[PDB]
C-alpha cells in the first residue's frame, strides 16, 4: 500500500516536497483541473515522486460538449507529460435549474442511463481510464450506491476511486454498512481517506470536511479489512483540505502507515 | 438512532430547497432534510460571510438581515449564484436599509471575493484573467489572474490601475475577460451574469 497526500493549494508545495524527502509519502494526487495553466513539466519537477490526478469541476454530467471538450485536451497533454498513476472524477450535482450548488448534491442513482453516456463521453475524451469517487451520502441514495457504482464499472470500464471516510459518513447518516462496498474494495487499487465533520446544529449527520484526524471507526474500517483493502499496487490518499497542519497530517499519515506496514 | 427522511428519501427530491431559507421550515426539525437544507445553506452563509467579514458590521453577528432577505430576492430575481454571486450582494446591499453605509471598504472584499471565485472554479481554458469594474471604482479595476506558476509569490487577485481612463459600466459592475495575462485593448465592459 503506498501512502499519497492530496495537492490543492500551491501555497503547500514546500510541506508537501518535505512530506516526500522524509518518506511520510510515495506519491501526490494533484487536484489537477486547478492547475492547467500551470507548464506541465514545472509540476513534474515539483514532486520527486510519482503523480495522480483528481479532477474536481470537469462538471462532465453538466457541462456543454465545446468547453468539456477544451478541458479534455488539456488534461490529455497533462496525462503526457506526467504519467499519471491513474486519473479520477466524481458523480456531483452542482446546478440546480442553472442555480450553482454550494454544497453539491449526491446524484439521483435512478438516473443510471444519463449518468452512464456522460461517463462514456468524459472518459472518451480523457483518453484513458478514469476512476469515480463515491460520494459522502447523507440522504438514502447510500443503499442505492454500491450497486450502481458495480455496474457502472462493468458497464463502462470505469475504476471506482474508494473513498473509505466518505462511505462511514454514509454508514453514520443512513445506516448503510460499509460492507456493501466490500466487492468495489476487492476489485480497486486506488482509495481515499481523510477525516470528517458534522452538521453544526446536529452532531448525529456526518460531512465530508477534511479538516481533522481520522475517526475511530474510520480506522476501525481500514483495519479490519486491511487484507480487502491492500493489494498488488494498491494506493491511499491522504486528504486534508482545511487545518493543512503539519504536524496533524503526520500523525495520520503514520497511523496509515501502521495499519498498512510496507512488507 | 438515525434521523428519518420524512417526506422525501434523496438528495434528489430536496434540490429545490437547498438554497431556499424561507422553505425550509416546511420539514420537521427532527427530519434528516431539515439537517440536509441547513448544511447546504451555512454553506452559502459562510462563503458569504467568511470571505467577507465586513458585511457583518452591516447585518450584525448573525447576517440574517442580508442573509434572509438576499436569499429570498436571488430566487426571486433567478440568480445563478455564480462567480459574481458577491457583487450581487453589494448589489441588493444598494438598493436595502444599508445603502447608506456602502463605501471602498465594503466595496473592494467584494470585488476581490468575485475575483478570486472565477479563477477558482472557472473552467473555460481560453479564459486567464477575469477583469472587474465598478461605478464606485473609477480609473482602476479589479484583476484575478488564473495561476500560471507553482512559484508565484504574489496575490492572484489584484486592484490595477489605468494609465488611459476606463469608461465607468452601465450598472454598478462590469467584466470581461482576458485569453493571456496581459491587458491590451478594452473591449468593453459586459454586465453581470444572470
Ligand atoms: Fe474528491
Ligand atoms: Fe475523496
Ligand atoms: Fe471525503
Amino acid at each position: 500500500m503506498q501512502i499519497g497526500f492530496n495537492f490543492t493549494l500551491t501555497g503547500t508545495l514546500d510541506m508537501v516536497q518535505q512530506m516526500i524527502k522524509e518518506r511520510k509519502i510515495d506519491y501526490v494526487e494533484m487536484l489537477i483541473d486547478n492547475f492547467v495553466h500551470l507548464p506541465p513539466e514545472q509540476i513534474a519537477d515539483s514532486f520527486d515522486c510519482p503523480v495522480a490526478f483528481h479532477i474536481m469541476l470537469s462538471k462532465y454530467l453538466e457541462r456543454d460538449r465545446e468547453a468539456l471538450a477544451a478541458l479534455g485536451k488539456r488534461l490529455r497533454r497533462f496525462i503526457d507529460v506526467m504519467r499519471p498513476v491513474y486519473v479520477s472524477d466524481h458523480i456531483l450535482y452542482f446546478t440546480h435549474n442553472g442555480r450553482s450548488l454550494f454544497h453539491l448534491g449526491e446524484i439521483d442513482y435512478g438516473e443510471y442511463d444519463h449518468v452512464r453516456s456522460k461517463v462514456e463521453q468524459w472518459q472518451d475524451m480523457l483518453g484513458t481510464r478514469l476512476y469515480l469517487e463515491n460520494y459522502p451520502s447523507i440522504m438514502d441514495g447510500a443503499w442505492d450506491a454500491p450497486s450502481f457504482y458495480e455496474r457502472l464499472s462493468r458497464e463502462t470500464g470505469v475504476g471506482v476511486l474508494f473513498d473509505a471516510s466518505n462511505a462511514i459518513c454514509a454508514q453514520n447518516n443512513t445506516g448503510a454498512p460499509v460492507e456493501l462496498w466490500k466487492k468495489i474494495i476487492e476489485t480497486t487499487r486506488h482509495f481515499h481517506v481523510a477525516g470528517y465533520g458534522t452538521a453544526f446544529i446536529e452532531p448525529r449527520v456526518k460531512a465530508d470536511t477534511h479538516d481533522r484526524e481520522m475517526a475511530e471507526d474510520t480506522l476501525d474500517f481500514l483495519s479490519r479489512m486491511r487484507t480487502s483493502f491492500d493489494k498488488p499496487g494498491a494506493t491511499i490518499t491522504y486528504e486534508r483540505d482545511f487545518d493543512i497542519d503539519y504536524e496533524s497530517i503526520s500523525v495520520d499519515l503514520k497511523r496509515l502507515r501502521d495499519i498498512f506496514p510496507c512488507v | 438512532s438515525l434521523l428519518p427522511t420524512a417526506p422525501v428519501r434523496i438528495d434528489a427530491d430536496l434540490y429545490d430547497d437547498l438554497a431556499n431559507p424561507a422553505r425550509q421550515s416546511l420539514y420537521p426539525r427532527d427530519s434528516r432534510g431539515f439537517i440536509r437544507i441547513d448544511i447546504s445553506l451555512r454553506a452559502y452563509w459562510h462563503t458569504l460571510f467568511d470571505t467577507c467579514p465586513r458585511l457583518l458590521e452591516l447585518s450584525g453577528p448573525s447576517g440574517g438581515a442580508i442573509f434572509l432577505p438576499f436569499m429570498a430576492w436571488a430566487r426571486e430575481n433567478n440568480l445563478a449564484f455564480d462567480w459574481s454571486f458577491f457583487l450581487w450582494v453589494y448589489v441588493w446591499l444598494q438598493q436595502s436599509e444599508f445603502r447608506e453605509r456602502l463605501d471602498e471598504d465594503q466595496l473592494l472584499p467584494v470585488m476581490t471575493a468575485s475575483a478570486t471565485r472565477w479563477l477558482m472554479i472557472d473552467r473555460d481554458i481560453d479564459a486567464c484573467q477575469i477583469v472587474l469594474g465598478s461605478r464606485s471604482l473609477a480609473g482602476a479595476a479589479v484583476v484575478g489572474a488564473k495561476i500560471d506558476s507553482i512559484h508565484c509569490r504574489l496575490e492572484q487577485v489584484q486592484q490595477v490601475a489605468f494609465a488611459a481612463p476606463l469608461p465607468l459600466p452601465d450598472g454598478e459592475f462590469g467584466y470581461f475577460l482576458t485569453p493571456g495575462f496581459e491587458i491590451d485593448h478594452f473591449p468593453g465592459w459586459r454586465p453581470l451574469p444572470r
